[PDB]
């Protein structure tokens, strides 16, 4: 229901240091 | 994980450790799905060459950990099994075919900004993120959580890449030698989860469980993932029924 939204993270609307880079593999990977 | 890097706190709050209850011994990684289920590989539970064969008692995970030996406490949770749930065609003499275990805990885990179940994909989301070129991510430990993100890799790779023979129910990820990166889950790592983000809902999801390997980071070779929302329905049967 909340599940894959972390509390320190997208419940805080932060990014980690490393998930830019999954989100250009969409673009970029194929 | 070898070739990775320091994951930030809470960076991944599914993150499930799985210890051998006595003697102490990390056996390998899992993840929480739900306030009482947590996902790993069956191998890790059950492996007759061995004479491996874990009953619930035999051991306990330790959930919402960020360090590889400190006790964390007020942070961590200990938790016991209730029971262990191994897939029925779990296939260890041929290749770790449906390489995958439910154990559900005797008590439900809280969660907090620590602890917290990633999501299980359902059919678009398999078909949208498990596509070669795409990253996920993989956890684990080398004396903190580390964390690498690998590409997943072309099935015809795949299968060339070993005389294993590779089956439906798995697909592999990891940089191949003219990429320029490293980076991989050993077998310390089994069990432990292979996430993507989703980029039309924001969610995490587990799409593999770590599986196996021929040698951790090895130049033209891959790890190997359990699928896991090809076998979504068996968890679902498990977790339904009980
Ligand atoms: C290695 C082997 O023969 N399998 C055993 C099975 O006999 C037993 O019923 C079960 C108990 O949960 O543990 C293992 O699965
Ligand atoms: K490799």
């Amino acid at each position: 229901a909340d599940c894959g939204l972390r509390p320190l993270f997208e419940k805080k609307s932060l990014e980690d240091k490393t998930e830019r880079e999954l989100l250009e593999s969409y673009i970029d990977g194929r | 994980i070898v070739e990775g890097s320091d994951a930030e706190i809470g960076m991944s709050p599914w993150q499930v450790m799985l210890f051998r209850k006595s003697p102490q011994e990390l056996l390998c990684g899992a993840s929480l799905i739900s306030d009482r289920w947590v996902l790993t590989a069956a191998h890790c539970l059950l492996y007759p060459p061995w004479d491996k064969n874990f009953t619930e008692n035999d051991l306990l995970v330790r959930i919402g950990k960020h360090s590889r030996t400190r006790y964390e406490a007020n942070i961590e949770k200990i938790s016991m099994l209730e029971k262990i749930y191994i897939h029925p065609r779990y296939n260890w003499r041929e290749n770790l075919d449906r390489d995958i275990a439910l154990m559900k805990l005797k008590k439900p885990v809280a969660f907090s900004d620590y602890i917290h179940p990633v999501c299980l994909p359902d059919r678009e989301t398999a078909a949208s993120l498990l596509q070669a070129g795409y990253k996920g991510r993989v956890t684990g430990w080398g004396s903190v959580l580390q964390v690498v993100n690998l590409p997943i890799v072309e099935r015809p790779v795949c299968k060339d890449s070993t005389r294993i023979r590779i089956t439906d129910n798995m697909f592999c990820a990891g940089y191949k030698p003219d990429e320029g990166k490293r980076g991989d889950a050993c077998e310390g790592d089994s069990g432990g989860p292979f996430v993507m983000k989703s980029p039309f809902n924001n969610r995490w999801y587990q799409m593999g469980i770590v599986s196996w390997g021929e040698g951790c980071d090895r130049d033209g070779k891959y790890g190997f993932y359990t699928h896991v929302f090809r076998l979504k329905k068996w968890i679902q049967k498990v977790i339904d029924q009980f």
